């Protein structure tokens, strides 16, 4: 049957006074090698007899003998030197929540209090609990972020007096306990073909170690990204991968997404791009571009429109000729992504002959557009001329807009009315329409006054005649 | 090309920190022999851990300044880096640990090395040329 | 007297001190017992000494463009003590050599050193 | 007769090897004392025979023997120490244009080249010129600003090889070659009694040694000023003395002047402060306007207001109406106390006539100024009837007074005049149109025509036609 090796001294722990010999001897038919090892150091030896003539606290370790079948045994040697009562690896890192070893194994196992101490007078945090072991170190348990940069001391009391080890200053590696916060410089871009496209994402997280990436919506290809990163103190980090497209082509449009990904979660942030081959200006008015007013009335015309790039020479022109400066122009959203504008035109108290066709024009680096309004002002008829036609009647002509109505009264005048009418043709074919209507004079009554009434939705006017 | 992402650009503030260090203040480093010659993987690990010790202590020799850039801050962030490297490396590359003898360096030579070490990355992989 | 000679580029001492390694020993020729009293048995010596000290200390740093370099901070502490080692060798102007045998050089941590530098500046504001 | 002592060795300069003795013998009946002195040390002694057993290069000096009559003789002793070939006062200040000693005197006089050398490779300025003296040091001449902070070395050549001294770092003291540059925060102040008057003057000059003072115009009294100062590099200094009167009283008015006095010039800077017991508002506008049916007109008033003008507005017939009025300060200055407001009346309506008023106010006084806008109109033939027995009446209303002229000839028609009862009745109400009623008798020695009533007004004309037969 296969059995592990046998070593002499057959003790399980051996103690040597510094300056002494260490003779370890492995007796086994299948001897293969001696393997000493302390902190990181590690030696081998092909010799049943291991001997170190003059010891040193740096020999305190574990000497192990292994059989040819892979079996093994091993005694721990302690080499007591009053000077060195500790051996250390002042290196010391640990994860969040995970335990961690303060690398300070003892040289003399027979000591009163192996304990972790407050560095330089102060006291170790109340929260921190630990469990020593002369063959390793003290084992700080469950290292919390708040122990970061903490400096400890390995302590031990020899002869009533307690001694310290060199200083250890644990560095704590965070453990992701929440998803990477991620944002983006701009929300949605829009550029004329050829311009450059550039955007920068901002990944923030407890550790540089995050994973960030600029992918193109629905695609796993790789995008050329350039980035800068910082550290704003403990357990804080920020990265800025900025993506850029020098001279974007139309087909480059679409959505992009920034993705951050740690051992706990993911974070997306997109930014949609819209490249165009040429700029545009589209217009949307208020209502029908056919306005109706009344002498002395006010009215504002207002149009809205998209425009890219930003609009330039805007202006209102009455009958192909500029006039006022009483018109407002202004962006509709003030957003930093607004492409929609609106321009109002204030016509205050038109004069009737002030009617006509008002146009609005605006333009950009590319296209030029315009829209026009036909403002028809209304007026109260006017008795342009009331004469006395030849054999037969009277004629009365009035002018107004729209079509004036002509009704005739008769009774003597405070007077009564009597209807009648014959030849009425409204000649004219701009604006103001004129009408001509007359009525025969043969009523079989006399000694009175006839009146001409010209009606219009806006108002009325009249003149008086005589008969006999 | 691995871990190159772990080195934040607070590295840029080394020149200032150097200007703010007495030209005669001797700093201690456990200089890993012949590194300045070659290659770039025979030492990187060790030197990275060391720079941390070095940096870390040098860091205690200063106090924090609210308004402005203290050498404290600067060092602090240098320390944050050399540690993350110490990690990514002993987590990616994943040896008989015999430490180099301590040596003194002005803040320039010292940080000259520091800098050279951060460059050992950007082109880091995952021991015969370690000759002479 | 002379108190007007001392500009406020002094406030920036707490910083400069914060930027010097707590173990970088500054050399100063401490005039004996000045820290006790009086405040005129030494003012002139210390004032000259300080300049020398500060003056060398200034050589150990390089100039930084963006920000406050210890260099600047020091360079300006220097400009000052120099002007005192002026107003005095011109206001006291009673330097009939009888008090010499230059103090012995002593070592101070930047904090101790600047503590002294400060007390020495205080010595004015109430000078003869 | 009185005669100087007699010192032996008779030599004028003695040289001693370090570690040796210095025996000096003064022989005069009236020996008073021995006087040694080097850079700044100076030791006296009451013994005819001076002796030091073990000499050191810090003995190199000038041993002076003085008589009881005020006479004296002395020899210079050089004590050569191959170690120190220089003694030094590494202190070194110097005024502008003055000369300055680089305190590096020699230990062994017999040396090849005593010279002032650049420091750290750098070569001294081609400009600088010096003249050495083994019993003092090297004399930098006409020390200029550019030599500031300059560092030198005292050099000397012995045994073909050249040795250097410790380092001197000459600090140059400016020589005022121009007047101060003084400026003040705000030119002229103005505040309501009770507030605080604080202003700050800024002196900039080659040195903190300038003299800057806050003196109240025509008064050598001492004012309370708080001051701050800075050093922006070399030969650059800034002091800011700030003057402040907490709760200014009216008599604390008047001018204030900042003074810069230096070994070369002066600098005036004044800031006039005017305190008042209470705010105020003044207005300066014809206050009666004329227009026409359809015409536009803008009304504009200007005013001074302190504190700043609060609620401002335009009201017509004691009521609010439009918002078509601009309000704005006249200078944008940071001292402007004058403002101006316009009111825009576009295309009046005639019935729009009235007394437009403007009101503005501050934390103190209230005020306003009124405008009377009389709008004109073309006459309207309100009523052209036919009187009872004999005539025709025709009334027309307009503004101003509608002129009523009469035509007669048949109608293309001619004109004939005559005027009867013409009386305009309307005194009653306010700003309205005036109506006129004029008629004319009808006793014509002709018939079969048409008469016309004409109402004239500077604006226009209207008319109506009548009949006869
Ligand atoms: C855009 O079109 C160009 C035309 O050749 C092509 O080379 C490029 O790959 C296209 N980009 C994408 C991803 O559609
Ligand atoms: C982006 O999409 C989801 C939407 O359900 C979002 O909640 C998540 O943060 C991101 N996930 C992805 C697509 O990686
Ligand atoms: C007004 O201008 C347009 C050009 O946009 C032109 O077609 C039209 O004939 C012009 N109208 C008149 C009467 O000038
Ligand atoms: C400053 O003013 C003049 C100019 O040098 C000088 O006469 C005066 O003495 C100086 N001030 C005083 C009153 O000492
Ligand atoms: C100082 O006051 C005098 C009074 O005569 C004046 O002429 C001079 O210009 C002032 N100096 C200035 C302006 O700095
Ligand atoms: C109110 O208006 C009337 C006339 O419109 C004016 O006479 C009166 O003075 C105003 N109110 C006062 C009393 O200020």
């Amino acid at each position: 049957e296969p059995s592990p090796p046998s070593i002499h001294p057959g003790k399980s722990d051996l103690i040597v006074r510094v300056g002494d010999e260490i003779r370890l001897l492995c007796t086994d038919p299948g001897f293969v090698k001696w393997t000493f090892e302390i902190l990181d150091e590690t030696n081998e030896n092909k010799q049943n007899e291991w001997i170190t003539e003059k010891a040193e606290a740096t020999n305190t370790g574990k000497y192990t003998c292994t059989n040819k079948h892979g079996l093994s045994n091993s005694i721990y040697v302690f080499v007591r030197d009053p000077a060195k009562l500790f051996l250390v690896d002042r290196s010391l890192y640990g994860k969040e929540d995970s335990d961690t070893l303060v690398r300070c194994p003892l040289t003399d196992p027979e000591v009163t209090s192996y304990s972790l101490k407050g560095c330089q007078g102060k006291p170790l945090p109340k929260d921190l609990r630990f469990i020593p072991d002369p063959k390793a170190g003290i084992m700080i348990k469950s290292v919390k972020r708040a122990y970061h940069r903490l400096c400890l001391h390995c302590s031990v009391d020899q002869e009533g007096k307690s001694v310290l080890s060199e200083k250890f200053i644990l560095k704590v590696r965070p453990a992701f306990k929440a998803v990477p916060v991620v944002s983006v410089s701009k929300a949605s871009y829009l550029l004329r073909e050829g311009e450059e496209f550039t955007v920068t994402c901002t990944i923030k997280d407890v550790s540089s170690s995050v994973y960030s990436t600029w992918k193109r919506e629905n695609s796993q290809t790789k995008l050329q990204e350039k980035y800068n990163s910082w550290h704003h103190g403990d357990f804080n980090y920020e990265r800025q991968a900025t993506l850029t497209i020098s001279s974007a082509r139309v087909n480059d449009s679409g959505v992009f997404m920034c993705y951050a990904n740690n051992t706990f979660g993911s974070a997306n942030v997109t930014t949609t791009l819209e490249v165009v081959d040429k700029g545009f200006i589209n217009i949307f008015p208020m209502i029908n571009t056919t306005v109706f007013v009344n002498d002395g009335e006010n009215v504002d015309l207002i149009v809205e429109y998209e425009a890219f790039p930003k609009p330039e020479h805007q202006q209102w022109i009455y009958m192909n000729r500029t006039f006022t400066d009483k018109w407002e122009d202004y962006p509709k959203s003030e957003n930093e992504s607004n492409i929609r504008y609106v321009s109002e035109l204030h016509l205050t108290r038109l004069k009737g002959t002030e009617g006509g066709t008002y146009t609005f024009l605006v333009s950009n680096s590319d296209v030029n557009a315009a829209i026009a309004f036909n403002v028809y002002v209304n007026t109260k008829p006017e008795i342009l001329t009331y004469d006395r036609l030849v054999n037969g009647m009277l004629q009365c002509v009035a002018a107004g807009f729209p079509e004036p109505t002509i009704d005739w009264y008769f009774c003597p005048g405070c007077s009564a009315s009597v209807l009648p009418v014959d030849v009425q043709t409204l000649n004219s074919s701009f604006g103001k329409l004129v009408v001509q209507s007359s009525i025969d004079s043969s009523a079989f009554k006399h000694n009175g006054t006839v009146e001409c009434k010209a009606y219009n939705d806006v108002g009325k006017t009249s003149a008086y005649f005589n008969f006999a | 090309g691995i871990c190159r992402n772990r080195v934040t650009n607070n590295v840029k503030d080394v020149t200032k920190l150097v200007a703010n260090l007495p030209k005669d203040y001797m700093i201690t480093l456990k200089y890993v022999p012949g590194m300045d010659v070659l290659p770039s993987h025979c030492w990187i690990s060790e030197m990275v851990v060391q720079l941390s010790d070095s940096l870390t202590d040098l860091l205690d020799k200063f106090s924090n300044i609210s308004e402005g850039l203290s050498n404290y801050s600067i060092i602090d962030k240098l320390v944050n880096i050399v540690d993350d490297l110490v990690e990514c490396v002993k987590e990616n590359s994943s040896k008989s640990f015999k430490s180099p003898e301590p040596r003194l360096f002005t803040p320039e030579e010292f940080f000259r090395i520091f800098n050279r070490s951060i460059d050992a990355f950007k082109d880091f992989v995952v021991t015969s040329d370690c000759v002479v």
